[PDB]
């Protein structure tokens, strides 16, 4: 079922028609990420009960895929392989001509489209003319996320019909949350529920799908109290911190020695520019040396240049710590980069007994 | 040889429906047509194409961004007293007119950072744009 | 009634969405004529002719053939003498594709063969038949025009009649083209503009929503007729006429408008309102990036209004996530106790969401070499733009107001 969901139906059932009917050849379809573009079409396909043929433009990473898998779909509606799109369009005309799909309207539903113009320069203008070229009562539908402005190739083709889907809202979110409550309590008391929620959440995460997961999970401590034995300030004095708690992670869901000094000099090394080195290093007043030198200085025991030293630069580059810069076959002038955090780095110094912002030049 | 027999023939053919047959002949199938399809260009593109002159001469280069013309078209419709043109519209107007190979651009993923060139010389513009 | 309703439905959807012939030229009559001539003349004759035709997208260029086609077949048994082949530059996207067709389309595969060789010569030897090239700029981006070199050959030949009519959107085609097949192409061109004014266009409006004189309710055509008459002159149509007159000329649009305003047309209301052709506009000229932002949420407008200070402090300069968390915090620490307190990650998220919403698009792209962060981005909206969607956020606070006005 649909909830909210009232004017865009109307106008599809409306642009739809009667079987017999033509329609657009070309329709684009564009809205946010929850505003629940598959469900609203696929519910009204179900519920017409029209020949509609569903195809994920993901799934079929290749044009010979594509063709396949949506001949075979539509034969099964009614072994086919095709391999160029002159074919496919021959192989079309030949299938459309069954009886069950002689006076009526054909519908090739595509998600997430936005790859499709990725694929081949030509795909899109051709899917676009479709109707034209077969000339057999086909209707193609588009679902995506970008606006239509970016989809339009460089010569122009058949402009489709462009249709928005709307926002959603608080009173359309929290009746949509409050449909699905459990059996096991009172209406009421999810809605309250849905309402708590939407005050502690709207400000950041809209999603539905975020918002009802987090729900979901959040619900068993919601229920606690009453079970333990309508209090409302009881429950909200019970349940606040948890929430604060959930709230700080709302999208989220011991190195060898040499290993930390090694670390700390390619920070060093990378965030502090080169003039300042001797300042920073020498007694009395980025390129492989350059650390080599900054870690003989800063360690105080005398380290001898053992190929295991070597084996760990290699091992901190594969975990993909250190970025090597110049060419592979270059090992004699490599150059790197360090991507660690500066709050990684302070606790690592800590842990160590180094005062790293002592040393960098940038603050000071 | 092989033009002369067409102009020939074409002069024959105009003849049907003196010298005015072969001038016709000559100057229809030799002559550009740029300047009679700018004549019949619509208003809003014949503003469009006065805010490319017109940020041209202020500026010299041949090269501008979409933004800077998209700002003189809003000056010259304002001056003109035009509704106030949306931004999409100006871009399918752009889009229109880059597909006859008017100007050149390449519109599929840049919108607002968009290099324009004129594919025809500016004096034959002005002459058109005179009229 | 209802049967009568649903009659006009379909004759009206067939008129416009599948573009179905009709009688009715507009400012074509020069045109039309010359074409149906020449092909008359390559019909009756054993001669040869090559045409291109120039105009905008939608205007009409498969119109005028296929009305000729239709217009002249029929005359005599000409037709069992002539043959007709259609490629579009669309499907037919390599010679060996497009010499595949034309055997296909000709019959001769038994003739010819089979397997895939290479040879064509059996064609070649053996070539009166009709060419329809649509799209006909995209053949001249192969490799080395060899379809078209030999087409303008056999025309320019004395072995077999060999008809050429090409359709472009380019008004450049003539460049696009080698010495040899540009001295060998007869310069043989018609251009389709939309040369009418206004009362023009509002006669072809009038015109299009008439309905047929074979309808079989008689008396309600008569009112259909009077009542889009009357809605001629209305002054709100004419206003909506204006706007998408000035927007565009070509009659596709139209086409489309006038689908739109019928599909509201229902049993309650059999006969059309202004109202409705005034919804019908209004629903045709909405931008989407406005509607976009409308879409937003409150992270997002204050991650952008930090965005558009950056890009008024630094003139046309590109930026980064750290120094956007930086002026944010900004903006945050200023104010004594108000609630945003969130985390790096957090707001990382909201930038890669905006991110992959496409309003900020990458510099020299690459990956690997440069995170996330410290990677130049850039901003593709415009400052009115911000305050046009801004003032229509449903519940935008005062603090984000006000620190956006400043
Ligand atoms: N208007 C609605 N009425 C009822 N349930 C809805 C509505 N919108 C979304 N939902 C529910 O939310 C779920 C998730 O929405 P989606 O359908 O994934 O959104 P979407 O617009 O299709 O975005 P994509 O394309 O999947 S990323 C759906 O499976 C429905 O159960
Ligand atoms: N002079 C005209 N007289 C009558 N109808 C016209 C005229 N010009 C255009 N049209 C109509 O305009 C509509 C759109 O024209 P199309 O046939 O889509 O364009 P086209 O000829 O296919 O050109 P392309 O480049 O191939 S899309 C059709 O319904 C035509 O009947
Ligand atoms: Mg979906
Ligand atoms: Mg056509």
């Amino acid at each position: 079922v649909v909830l909210c969901r009232e004017s865009q139906v109307s106008i599809l059932q409306s642009l739809f028609g009667e079987r017999h009917h033509f329609s657009f050849p070309s329709i684009f379809i564009y809205g946010h990420t929850a505003s629940g573009k598959t469900y609203v079409t696929q519910t009204l396909l179900k519920t017409l009960e029209l020949p509609h043929v569903f195809v994920n433009c993901v799934e079929c990473f290749t044009l010979r895929l594509l063709l396949e898998q949506i001949l075979n779909k539509l034969n099964h509606l009614s072994e086919i392989t095709c391999e160029t799109f002159n074919d496919f369009v021959r192989l079309f005309k030949q299938v459309t001509t069954a009886e069950n799909l002689k006076d009526q309207t054909v519908y090739i539903v595509l998600d997430k489209a936005e790859y499709l113009r990725d694929m081949e320069a030509n795909l899109l203008p051709g899917f676009l003319r479709l109707q034209e070229l077969a000339d057999r009562n086909v209707t193609v539908l588009f679902l995506s996320e970008i606006v239509w402005e970016k989809f339009r190739p460089n010569t122009g083709c058949f402009e489709p019909f462009v249709l928005y889907f709307p926002d959603y809202s608080i009173g359309n979110l929290q009746k949509i949350l409050s449909h699905d409550h459990p059996p096991e309590y009172s209406a009421d008391f999810y809605a309250a529920y849905i309402n708590i929620l939407l005050g502690v959440f709207y400000t950041v995460c809209r999603d539905l799908k975020e918002l009802r997961h987090l729900a979901v999970l959040n619900f068993p401590k919601y229920c606690e109290p009453v079970v333990k034995g309508r209090d409302t300030r009881k429950l909200w004095r019970n349940i606040e911190p948890h929430l604060k708690k959930a709230m700080q992670t709302v999208y989220l869901r011991e190195l060898p020695y040499y290993s930390k000094f090694i670390l700390i000099a390619a920070y060093l090394a990378s965030y502090n520019p080169a003039r300042t080195d001797k300042r920073f290093f020498l007694k009395h007043h980025f390129p492989l040396d350059r650390l080599l030198a900054i870690l003989y200085s800063i360690v105080d025991s005398r380290v001898a240049p053992t190929a295991n030293i070597f084996s760990q630069i290699t091992s901190l580059v594969t975990l993909q710590l250190l970025t090597l810069v110049g060419h592979d076959d270059q090992l004699d002038g490599p150059k790197y980069k360090c991507t660690v955090s500066l709050d990684f780095i302070r606790a690592i110094a800590r842990t160590v007994n180094f005062d790293i912002i002592k040393y960098l030049y940038d603050f000071l | 040889a092989r033009r002369c027999l067409d102009i020939c023939r074409r002069a024959t053919e105009i003849c049907e429906f003196t010298i005015a047959h072969s001038m016709e002949a000559v100057d229809e199938m030799f002559s550009s047509s740029y300047i009679t399809a700018i004549k019949n260009s619509s208003v809003l593109e014949q503003s469009f194409l006065r805010a490319i002159l017109a940020e041209f001469r202020r500026s010299g280069l041949e090269e501008a961004t979409f933004q800077q013309i998209y700002s003189q078209h809003v000056a010259l419709c304002r001056m003109e007293g035009l509704p106030y043109p949306t931004m999409s519209e100006t871009m399918a107007v752009c889009s229109h007119l880059g597909s006859c190979r008017l100007l050149l651009v390449e519109p599929s993923r840049n919108d607002l950072l968009l290099r324009v060139r004129l594919n025809v010389s500016q004096d034959d513009v002005l002459y058109a744009l005179k009229d | 009634h209802t049967e009568c309703l649903s009659q006009v439905q379909r004759i009206l959807r067939e008129r416009f969405c599948r573009q179905s012939p009709h009688s009715n030229l507009f400012g074509v009559q020069v045109q039309y004529k010359h074409l149906s001539e020449l092909l008359k003349r390559t019909a009756l004759h054993g001669e040869s002719n090559s045409v291109l035709i120039i105009g905008p997208r939608g205007s009409g260029k498969t119109m005028l053939i296929n009305h000729a086609l239709k217009e002249l077949m029929e005359i005599e048994e000409v037709s069992e003498n002539v043959l007709q082949v259609h490629l579009n530059g669309l499907l037919q996207i390599n010679d060996k594709i497009a010499l595949k067709e034309i055997t296909r389309q000709l019959n001769l595969e038994n003739v010819v063969g089979d397997k895939v060789f290479g040879s064509f010569a059996e064609n070649l030897s053996f070539l009166p038949v009709i060419f329809i090239l649509d799209e006909f700029d995209l053949f001249a981006h192969h490799k080395n025009q060899t379809l078209l070199y030999n087409l303008f050959d056999i025309s320019q030949s004395a072995q077999t009649p060999i008809a050429v009519i090409g359709l472009t959107c380019r008004l450049d085609i003539l460049e696009l083209l080698e010495k040899r097949v540009k001295s060998r192409f007869s310069h043989r061109q018609i251009h389709l503009m939309n040369s009418f004014g206004f009362p023009q266009y509002v006669k072809i409006f009038k015109e299009q929503l008439s309905l047929p004189a074979e309808f079989p309710d008689k008396v309600f055509a008569e009112k259909w007729n009077e009542n889009v008459q009357y809605l001629s002159e209305d002054r709100s149509v004419q206003e909506v006429l204006q706007k998408h007159f000035n927007i565009s000329k070509n009659l596709r649009s139209l086409h489309m408008l006038l689908m739109l305003a019928l599909n509201r047309v229902t049993a309650s209301h059999p006969f059309m309102t202004a109202v409705d052709l005034m919804e019908a506009s209004q629903l045709c000229s909405m931008d989407s990036k406005a509607n976009i932002v409308h879409g937003l949420s409150v992270l997002e407008i204050c991650l952008i209004i930090a965005m558009k200070h950056l890009n008024d402090i630094y003139e046309e300069e590109p930026f980064n996530f750290q120094m956007v968390y930086n002026e944010f915090q900004k903006f945050v620490q200023r104010k004594a106790h108000s609630v945003y307190n969130f985390e790096k990650p957090v707001v990382m998220k909201a930038f890669e969401h905006l991110q992959q919403l496409e309003l900020i698009k990458p510099m020299e792209r690459t990956s690997g070499n440069s995170q996330r962060e410290y990677q130049l981005m850039k901003l593709l909206l415009d400052n009115t733009q911000i305050m046009n969607a801004l003032q229509k956020y449903p519940n935008c606070p005062t603090d984000v107001r006000q620190w956006a006005t400043s």
